[PDB]
């Protein structure tokens, strides 16, 4: 999360508040959206405003709002994390290398990991990195 | 919500994906029933689904054959328009293939019933077929066998409705004879002929000496007519239960579906009351008249159809040139007077649209040449004339960056296709070579060897 987007945030919800006391009405989601350039479909904002009563409240406003930027955010850096290795501009990824780039810092566990990398990946090792992400995040 | 609406789909895609291949049919049935407005992205998604199921119903499931026909004639013509559209049409061919495998807010649409009369040849004969009527009529009561009394009650089988021919009003008669008129003069208005033909033939109240009029029947397309009508039957009381129901103020009552999702009993009486004049009619010796192979068929049309848009396909009917590429692939997946047709139109379209030679349709002719050299042998001395139209092309496609190539793969398509079981062609292709070898080259050198055979 980055400091001045929540600080534009803050800023249009006051801005289209009045009162003050996190009180705006639920027709005034889709002009505070898209005053933060948010535009979405009817029923989308009418989903989002039946994931929140009649006065919007500030910080699932912010959550649902890091659901959207981490979203894009999440493929950017999943673009970013393999551009740093594989040089060429293909996105494949060699198996020896998997068992060398798996073992990184964060979780960085024992033997059963690489092995349940291995074991399903498919490897052609140049492997596509989108298998991956379908297995990792079920 | 969007979400929720393709988390249903997905809910039906599962549902209807492993369950045999009858009740898929079945539903089929209304997914042609409903796909005719293709031309709504859901009805598209509907579609793939059922063409999914086509290639789960295709060998052993591929009667409902003809349905299966009108329902590709109906693809044929919902899709004759030229995106989600292309994922569909991506579908249909699929579909269409499968049918070769198998070659291997709805509101019902009432007719006028009381505008059209009817004629006195069958006003002396609706004098005694109410007569009939209500014998077989009577002879239904007296299968449980109402006695006719004074005290109308129904605990000891008294019904006031067991009385003879004779003593009926003129009103009385009227309220029986309502609903069968009301339905001959429905029959008797779209055209239909009954003329002369040959003649021919307990308990208390009324004991009738009625024919059995359980066990009569017709032939095909006279049980159309009695289908359309009985069809007609269910729209009029559809109509009478949604303007009966549209009269209090609330909702509606649910059984208010499409017509091929429906059950038989609520048709059984309909075609029960449509046919008893046509057994009756074939009891007494009057006759009741009007007054695949299909694709195959109609692929030649197909085929001069997408020639002549190929001739000035210059515009967004190119897409239409992918599914005739598409639609000709599928053939050459389920494949000769429609099909040297289909070969010549192929010929024919290869070079009228060999001068601009839109853009998909710029690497889609590749594949819709290939698909036509390969299944030309899956399926004739006038080849000069298309040979010397592909040696123009192939001028034209040489001059106008792997075009040059293509031209030669194509003329390898050409000769391994008239060999693959005059020469003027061979003299244009030697110029061109000649002419084109100082200045995708070596391609065609390795092609010329190879198309050598």
């Amino acid at each position: 999360l980055t400091e001045e987007q929540i600080a534009e945030f803050k800023e249009a919800f006051s801005l289209f508040d009045k009162d003050g006391d996190g009180t705006i009405t639920t027709k005034a989601l889709g002009t505070v959206m898209r005053s933060l350039g948010q535009n979405p479909t009817e029923a989308e904002l009418q989903d989002m405003i039946n994931e929140v009563n009649g006065t919007i409240d500030f910080p699932a406003f912010l959550t649902m709002m890091a659901r959207k930027m981490k979203d894009t955010d999440s493929e950017e850096e999943i673009r970013e994390a393999f551009r740093v290795f594989d040089k060429d501009g293909n996105g494949y990824i060699s198996a020896a290398a998997l068992r060398h780039v798996m073992t990184n810092l964060g979780e960085k566990l024992t033997d059963e990991e690489v092995d349940e990398m291995i074991r399903e990946a498919d490897i052609d090792g140049q492997v596509n990195y989108e298998a991956f992400v379908q297995m990792m995040t079920a | 919500k969007g979400c929720s609406l393709t988390k249903a789909q997905r809910d039906s895609i599962e549902v209807c994906l492993l369950s045999r291949p009858s009740m898929m049919q079945h539903l089929l049935r209304r997914l042609v029933f409903d796909v005719p407005l293709l031309n709504k992205m859901p009805l598209k998604l509907l579609t793939n689904h059922y063409e999914r199921c086509w290639k789960y119903y295709c060998l052993p499931g591929g009667a409902s054959e003809e349905e299966l026909h009108l329902s590709r004639k109906l693809f044929w013509g919902i899709f004759d328009a030229l995106y989600e559209q292309e994922l569909f049409k991506l579908a249909l061919p699929c579909l269409s293939a499968v049918a070769g495998a198998l070659p291997p807010n709805f509101n019902p649409q009432p007719v006028d019933t009381s505008n059209i009369t009817i004629p006195e040849k069958l006003e002396y004969f609706i004098n005694k077929y109410a007569e009939h009527s209500h014998d077989k009529w009577s002879m239904d009561k007296l299968a449980n066998g109402w006695i006719y009394g004074e005290i109308y009650s129904d605990s000891s089988k008294v019904q006031p409705l067991m009385k003879p021919y004779k003593l009926l009003s003129e009103k009385e008669k009227e309220i029986y004879r309502w609903p069968i008129k009301e339905s001959l003069k429905t029959m008797l208005a779209w055209g239909w002929r009954i003329e002369r033909t040959r003649e021919g033939d307990a308990a208390h109240g009324y004991s009738p000496r009625a024919i059995d009029m359980s066990n009569v029947t017709l032939s095909r397309d006279l049980h159309a007519m009695a289908e359309m009508m009985a069809e007609n039957y269910h729209n009029i009381w559809a109509k009478k239960k949604k303007l009966e129901l549209e009269s209090k103020g609330g909702g509606n009552h649910p059984l208010l579906v499409p017509y091929d999702t429906l059950t038989a009993k609520e048709k059984a009486k309909d075609r029960e009351k449509a046919q008893d004049i046509l057994k009756f009619l074939q009891i007494n010796g009057y006759a009741v008249s009007r007054g695949y192979f299909l694709s195959a068929a109609s692929r030649p049309l197909c085929s001069g159809g997408h020639a002549s848009n190929k001739e000035k396909e210059m515009v967004f009917c190119k897409l239409g040139v992918l599914v005739r590429h598409r639609i000709s692939l599928f053939g050459n997946d389920a494949t000769l007077h429609i099909l040297g047709q289909t070969l010549d139109a192929r010929t024919v379209m290869k070079t009228g649209l060999e001068s601009v030679k839109f853009l998909d349709n710029a690497a889609e002719d590749l594949e819709k040449t290939m698909e036509n050299l390969k299944q030309g042998q899956f399926t004739t001395t006038v080849a000069l004339l298309p040979m010397l139209s592909s040696l123009f092309e192939h001028i034209g496609q040489h001059q106008f960056l792997e075009d040059v190539q293509v031209s030669c793969y194509r003329i390898l398509t050409s000769l391994y296709a008239l060999g693959t079981s005059v020469e003027r062609q061979r003299s244009a292709l030697g110029e061109c070579l000649a002419a084109f070898a100082g200045a995708a080259f070596l391609e065609t050198h390795l092609d010329k060897h190879n198309i050598y055979s």
